[PDB]
């Protein structure tokens, strides 16, 4: 069977509910509450359909080599991925997302995760070398 | 889509703190220290998530190393204090590894010595020990467990009528094989003998069991392999023949048996269907001594040599000369391979380098051990510690931890 | 040798 997903925008995707039901979220409101459409407010239809994709090619050890490639894309776009897996409860996807992000942080200088994300350094001279000295 | 992102800023902010923490928790401990200096609210995300706690705790759950260290040192009582006790213990663990390895390297220990004070025939010929004992068979028929704390004696086991050549235990059963033929099972609490099976015809070399089957292997060049339901409902499922002189050693998985005899040869079977498989030939003398595990098997030989084994492919991987006598037990862990010898010595081997074909021959013997004066018959180790036994009647703990 | 272990002679 096929159960339709409607987005924040209002875009609906027909997805097979073996692949709608790997979102424990989407899977109570299925089995729970018995709603058809599935409303998702918090998912717009950009990630929406990223997240079926990632679903339906999922019916995950650390990272395989399909996941790198579709996790190139910029932080924001990682960041409502992170966001989405949340809300959904799609535990793989988060996992995957989460180990992304510190596989970015990994192996660098405080100085080289700041460009990384563009964080501004808002240590006080006397603090960062307290926080230096205690490691 | 925004091009770059403070994930550990955002996610805290929208009151999703343990995400952050998930992520952070992924960093070893020189990237958490970084991630520590990248800025105010990173270090708050590390330190209001205890994120030292929780390095220190995963490295407890997956490193035996970590989780002995945690019971032995103290600081495991804290676990599962602010978050800057966690990151100052953090490298004292560190430090207390490294004086650990440097003691296995240099071979600084303490040594303890129990003297079984056998009456007539002397020898422990196997041993198995836990935080807590030390459970032993003698040549005097009777089995001995020993306090591992004040090394005293807490029992003795009686009723084989020939020597106890080989034993292990679980948290239910003690299991063991005589000179007399036969197995016996007793209750590793009270001691109480709950089974004897009458099979084979000729001394019990060997036995090992897990998660209700056992295999025992004779001086009748026989294999046998039991179902039990019970430490009373034990049933004989297979009689493996092939071997073609006494059986010595037996270890097994959940894949293959793995067998060694005086003919000189290692034996492959397969665990489900009791099957043959390949016969491991390469040592030119008969075969003493083996362990299995994973892919590798390591086995010592009258041919004073030790050889490590690929499980599936058969071939030998490394051959270690330098015991000057028949090698007559020998483990391994992830980290080393420790043997015992007919002239009384033990020697430590670097079973990384060992497997690594590159390495010379000359690097792996980490140390020869000289603390016993007869053949020594069994050892057991781990991170921080040997126990061996004897034929000198006498069993040894090797303390590297001091 | 010792009652542990045996070789091929007879
Ligand atoms: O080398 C082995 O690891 C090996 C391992 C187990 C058994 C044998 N072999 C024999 O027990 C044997 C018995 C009888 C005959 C006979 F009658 F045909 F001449 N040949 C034989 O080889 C082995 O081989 C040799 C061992 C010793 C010397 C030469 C060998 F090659
Ligand atoms: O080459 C030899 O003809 C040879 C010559 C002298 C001594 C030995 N053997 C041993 O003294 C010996 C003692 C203990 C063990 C044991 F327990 F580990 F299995 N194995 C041994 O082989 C020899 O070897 C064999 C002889 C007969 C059969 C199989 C052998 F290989």
């Amino acid at each position: 069977p096929s159960i339709k997903l409607q987005s924040s925008d209002g875009e609906i995707f027909e997805v097979d509910v073996e692949i709608a039901k790997q979102s424990v979220t989407i899977k109570t409101m299925l089995e729970d509450l018995g709603m058809d459409p599935v409303p998702l407010p918090n998912v717009n239809a950009a990630i929406l359909k990223k997240v079926i994709q990632w679903c339906t090619h999922h019916k995950p050890d650390d990272i395989p080599v399909w996941d790198q490639e579709f996790l190139k894309v910029d932080q924001g776009t990682l960041f409502e991925l992170i966001l989405a897996a949340n809300y959904l409860d799609i535990k793989g996807l988060l996992d995957v997302t989460c180990k992304t992000v510190a596989n970015m942080i990994k192996g660098k200088t405080p100085e080289e995760i700041r460009k990384t994300f563009n964080i501004k350094n808002d240590f006080t001279e006397e603090e960062e070398a307290q926080v230096r000295k205690e490691n | 889509s925004m091009l770059q992102r403070d994930f550990i800023t955002a996610l805290p902010a929208r009151g999703l703190d343990h995400i952050a923490e998930n992520i952070l928790s992924y960093l070893d401990a020189k990237s958490l220290c970084a991630a520590e200096l990248v800025c105010k609210e990173w270090y708050r995300v590390t330190s209001d998530g205890m994120l030292w706690k929780k390095l220190i705790e995963r490295m407890v759950r997956t490193d035996s190393l970590w989780r002995g260290l945690a019971e032995r040192r103290g600081w495991g009582q804290y676990l599962f204090p602010p978050n800057s006790f966690y990151r100052a213990l953090y490298p004292k663990i560190i430090q207390d590894i490294e004086t650990i390895e440097s003691n296995w390297r240099c071979g600084r220990h303490s040594l303890q010595r129990i003297h079984c004070r056998s009456e007539t025939s002397k020898g422990v010929y196997c041993l198995q020990y836990d935080d807590q004992k030390i459970v032993s068979g003698l040549r005097d028929n009777t089995i001995k467990i020993w306090d591992k704390n004040t090394l005293e004696c807490k029992r003795i086991l009686t009723g084989h009528t020939g020597s106890v050549l080989c034993l292990q235990y679980d948290e239910r059963v003690i299991i063991t094989g005589s000179s007399d033929s036969t197995v016996r099972v007793w209750d590793v609490n009270t001691g109480e003998m709950l089974n004897t099976l009458i099979h084979h015809c000729e001394a019990v070399l060997h036995l090992r069991f897990n998660n209700g089957m056992m295999v025992t292997c004779s001086k009748d060049r026989s294999i046998a392999v039991w179902d039990m339901a019970s430490p009373t409902d034990i049933t004989l499922r297979r009689v493996l023949v092939g071997h073609r002189a006494a059986v010595n050693v037996v270890d097994f998985d959940d894949k293959y048996i793995v067998s060694a005899s005086g003919d000189r040869t290692i034996k492959v079977w397969n665990t489900s269907t009791c099957e043959f498989v390949r016969t491991l030939n390469g040592h030119k003398r008969g075969i003493a001594c083996l362990q299995y595990r994973d892919r590798l098997v390591v086995s010592g030989s009258s041919d004073n040599t030790i050889r490590l084994w690929d499980i599936e492919c058969g071939a030998c991987l490394r051959v270690l000369e330098g015991h000057e006598e028949l090698v007559r037990c020998i483990r391994f862990d992830n980290k080393r391979i420790v043997s015992g010898a007919y002239d009384g010595k033990i020697k430590v081997w670097d079973l990384v380098a060992a497997l690594d074909p590159r390495a010379p021959a000359g690097t792996l013997c980490l140390r020869t051990l000289v603390e016993h004066s007869g053949r020594v018959f069994r050892l057991q180790f781990d991170e921080f510690q040997i126990v061996s036994s004897s034929h000198d009647d006498t069993i040894l703990i090797w303390d590297f931890l001091n | 040798l010792d009652s542990g272990i045996h070789s091929g002679a007879t």
